[PDB]
């Protein structure tokens, strides 16, 4: 039964039990059900007012939390000469929150999740010391990041004239100010995020498994405005995330055996124990034996 | 104007801070909320789900292998048959349980756990067996005699398969610590020992071999505080295909 | 202090302590009394 | 005075915040109001008026021609005509609709979708036609006895030129994507498709060719979301007389 | 939060939710009836 | 927005200040409170407990020695046993007592002392003492018939083992100053002098040496002002282990 | 001016001015008097 | 927004609306009446 | 504008007008009366 708790429940005095037919201690696990036993009923317990608060494993609080979700770094100079991989004064990012474990693991806590995502861009500069190891100082430079959703065009280079923004959201902000913020909605298709998709997203064979196309998010478009300066920098971006206003449903067992990839959930496990695939927890001699025996 | 000043602090970003921030879409309407089963508000609903433990976490043990223990028959009294430690921060067959998954996530933790035995030998199988809990101090006992001196509650095979034993929150402070230490007072908890009550008998057409499945959970006394970052996940690279995202 | 216009760029809420662990404990149809056997 | 503290976002530019900020010109008093015919206060009016489809998308069509549809008598039955994409974000015969254009400016949308047909025959022409639309799953239907298992409008024509055919919002999620996976589904509507349901007849002194000019517009159960620069629209230089405003 | 003394410094308006759309879809003198044919 | 314009002082670190400040660990629940024995909510009642002067500081003293005042009988009359600087700055036999540590984490003072003294010759010891305290203005007083024309006990050993010589606040100005000219007007508090007011007179069996015990503290009337870094402590290098602390 | 929403980050609390010396000046059973000889 | 003690330290004051233009257009004694001659 | 604790942390005070100049130009046992001589 539904019910509003904000601490942990009291224990109560018992006494002596023999009563016949009751068996409190036993259980039926067949069933499904976690057992009922109460401490009361297992031994002769005080009576104890219980005031250890439980605020912070709400959902909320556990979720609610700014963590990285993109790094990127790229070089700030002139690109005349680079090659077609290179990041050239800009990069463009899919958005998804399965890059970083941390985060993933706790996500993939639930199946599914509703909840607007609090952004903050944290920019740092350093200069280039390949050949041209001489420092001159940092610039505090302007940059630019455009929220491209689906079907949109993606800027091609650092002058685009896609950059204009007539209508996508475009946050312009400084090196030296504090890191940029926005909120981005919950604006999933569906009434929450599926965490895990058992599905394809297309109505061909050869779409991609697990992942669900209404949460399609779009692109992260970040360049700097500023012209190259004569001498190379190193710019690295931090994007981190905080869920907010968080609702989650079916929670799920955690993940055990390391990540391998942000499209799947592949697993290959550790080379032995712990978090092996033939063995998540680490070995002892026997099943009598105590690890950490205190002697004396 | 209005005359301020800054404080120490401003224009620092503290990834638990909690303010409110731009609207980078105005006029985004989202989708109506719909039920959806299993809604889940405090996490201390998910480690109150009874889950297995991995007792026979030994070399011998491969994948399931380790989620059961098995018990035979014995020619001697009062045998022991296993013990788990109860150390949750340490790497042992508490640690890969939903309370334990949870409770990692965090620094201090207090209340009464719950371990419950499902015996899954044969209908004709019989015995009686003895679970006991040693609040900490000392050595992990070795002997019936010395073990059933604690809490402990003796098991009889019947109708009703599954047993449980209450670890009562037994502590002189508030909380313990889920510290690498696993000899600090703040820490240990004690231990869990199983011993032959009488014995296990069963006839020649039943298997000569029972196994146990052991859960355990939390009650709902349990709480935790100070959230951390948590040991069991970990990357030293790049996960496949994430560089691909900026492709 | 909100003063933006969408409600979904508030702070976050932490106020929401209603529970109901049974969905996971206890998913029977037929509820469980304490004491009497489950079987 | 008061202690305050700079917050994450203080200082920057974001396009779509809301604020007020210095007027340049104080005391300036704008021109008095009049009213002005055709108000329009949101643009879900625009998409909800009829514009023509680009139906004939082919080579062979120049200007207007792509605007109309061409029917001839048939000597078999049954036969197909004509199927129309149902793709607003991919090039198709959509696109460039008021519809199509409004909502090429937005990533999601839900509602219903109207397609009204009008026959520009000579008087002296009969027919009749039967209009489907298949919801999304399988191959678009080349055979009559299959289309017809979907949503369809028999259409006889006569006095009133014109047939009206529903697509109803049948979606599994509230809103569709435009998302350049025509594939997705989450983006995939099905498919409109146009057989004879008896023949084009006329006399021999009507014209044996007549044709179909297709309109589309939302019903008032439409509505976008998240709103995107619109792809329609781009310069890779500056347009003519644009340097002259610096001179 | 508008202290700015002239009245079109302030903040974007997004609150006229009237709307109209027979002036586009049904500018004909005598309206149409559903069901009834137009001509 | 707020128009507002920042203040001299914006931005500094005032290590006095009192603001709130971001909590790092949001939804925190710190332990319940617990009813403790003996807390202290004013500093002012600890130095209201009496605490051993080391009167006795000489370099024939050493250890506890220095905590105690031998008196012997005497052949002469009047004699003078002892003298007490008043200085609580100055490294005095007042520096290492309740008053005097917690007084030198201010500056200003204003309030009467007490000094107790406590007789621990044999039950069969007897003797009178006159203990004085000369406000300041000239030299300490030498002689028992200058001495006494100040607030003076003249203090009768018996049952009660224990006489108070109470210090009035006899001041100027509202408060003095712990500053390191002993003889500043704003400083000097005066001399306490224990002359014999007859002799100490004991059997032969008793000791002929007998040892008081001095104690001071402030009265309920006592204060203090402007919090200063004790100088009763200091280092010149890191404590040992401290550089392990970042390993 | 605290406007988190945890308690413990308020500034400093400076008004406490309870006081009860005698814990540790007369933790004595039996209270003394005024000019009554104490032994 | 005036925190300030000093009045003067206050922003402009654009609310006077107050007008006599005869000041300047009309300085006679003997007021002119319409349509009627002024000589 | 004041949100510090310590009183003395407040603006100036600038609004004591109350004067007694005879105590510098008139401090005299016996009041003089205007007109009358002094002496
Ligand atoms: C990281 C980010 C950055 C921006 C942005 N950066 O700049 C701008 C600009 F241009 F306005 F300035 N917008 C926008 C949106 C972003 O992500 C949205 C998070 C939503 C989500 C879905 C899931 C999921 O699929 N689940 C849980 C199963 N997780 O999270």
């Amino acid at each position: 039964i539904e019910s509003i708790i904000k601490t942990a429940t009291d224990t109560v005095k018992s006494e002596i039990n023999a009563e016949l037919g009751v068996v409190p201690s036993l259980n039926a696990v067949e069933t499904g059900a976690t057992s009922n036993t109460e401490p009361e009923e297992a031994i002769q317990t005080r009576t104890v007012i219980n005031q250890h608060g439980v605020s912070e494993t709400l959902v909320e609080n556990f979720l609610s939390r700014a963590a990285l979700v993109s790094k990127r770094s790229f070089e700030y100079k002139d690109h005349t000469s680079s090659t077609a991989r290179a990041d050239k004064n800009f990069f463009k990012w899919t958005i998804n929150t399965r890059s970083f474990v941390q985060l993933r693991r706790k996500l993939e806590l639930f199946t599914y999740l509703r909840f607007d995502a609090e952004i903050t861009i944290l920019t740092t500069v350093a200069v280039n010391g390949s050949g041209n190891n001489t420092y001159v100082g940092l610039p505090d430079l302007t940059l630019q990041a455009m929220f491209v959703p689906t079907g949109a065009l993606t800027p091609e280079k650092q002058d685009s004239f896609h950059w204009q923004s007539g209508s996508n959201a475009s946050v312009f902000f400084k090196i030296s100010d504090p890191p940029a913020r926005i909120t981005i909605p919950f604006m999933c298709i569906n009434s929450a995020y599926s965490v895990f998709y058992d599905g394809f997203a297309g109505f061909e064979k050869n779409g991609l498994y697990g992942i669900n196309p209404a949460d399609t998010i779009g692109n992260l478009c970040v360049r700097i405005v500023n012209e190259h300066q004569p001498v190379g920098f190193t710019v690295t971006v931090r994007v981190y995330m905080k869920p907010k206003h968080i609702k989650a449903w079916a929670p799920r067992p955690p993940r055990t055996l390391p990540y391998m990839s942000i499209a799947n959930a592949n697993y290959k496990g550790k080379e032995r124990a712990p978090n092996a695939l033939s063995a998540i927890i680490g070995n002892r001699d026997s099943v009598k034996t105590m690890p950490h025996n205190i002697v004396n | 104007g209005v005359p301020t000043y800054l404080l120490p602090g401003s224009g620092q970003f503290l990834t638990t801070d909690d303010h409110s921030s731009a609207p980078a879409l105005p006029c985004f309407n989202p989708t109506p909320e719909m039920h959806i089963p299993g809604q889940v508000r405090n996490m201390l609903e998910v480690v109150q789900v009874e889950s297995m433990m991995e007792i026979n976490n030994t070399e011998s043990a491969v994948g399931m292998e380790r989620l059961k223990v098995d018990i035979s028959a014995l020619t001697d009294v009062d045998q022991l048959l296993f013990n788990i430690p109860l150390d949750i921060q340490l790497d042992g067959p508490l640690r890969n349980t939903l309370v334990g998954n949870i409770s990692r996530y965090y620094t201090h933790w207090s209340g009464s756990l719950e371990m419950t035995f499902m015996f899954c030998g044969s209908f004709m199988a019989a015995g009686k067996l003895i679970l006991c809990y040693t609040p900490p101090g000392g050595s992990c006992p070795t002997t019936r005699e010395t073990a059933m001196l604690g809490t402990h509650i003796v098991w009889d095979f019947g109708l009703q398969s599954s047993v449980t034993l209450i670890i009562p929150w037994i502590s002189g402070s508030h909380y313990r610590m889920f510290n690498n230490d696993a000899k600090s007072t703040n820490a240990n908890v004690g231990y869990v020992t199983c011993f032959m009550q009488t014995n296990l008998i069963v006839p020649s057409e039943s298997s000569d071999t029972c196994s146990l499945i052991g859960f355990i959970a939390a009650k709902d006394d349990f709480s935790l505080r100070l959230m951390r970052d948590s040991p069991d996940i970990g990357q030293l690279d790049h996960l496949h295909a994430a560089e691909a995202a900026y492709q | 202090i909100n003063f933006y216009k969408d409600s979904y760029a508030a702070s976050a809420s932490k106020q929401d302590f209603s529970q109901d662990p049974s969905k996971f404990t206890e998913p029977v149809v037929e509820g469980l009394k304490a004491g009497a056997p489950v079987l």
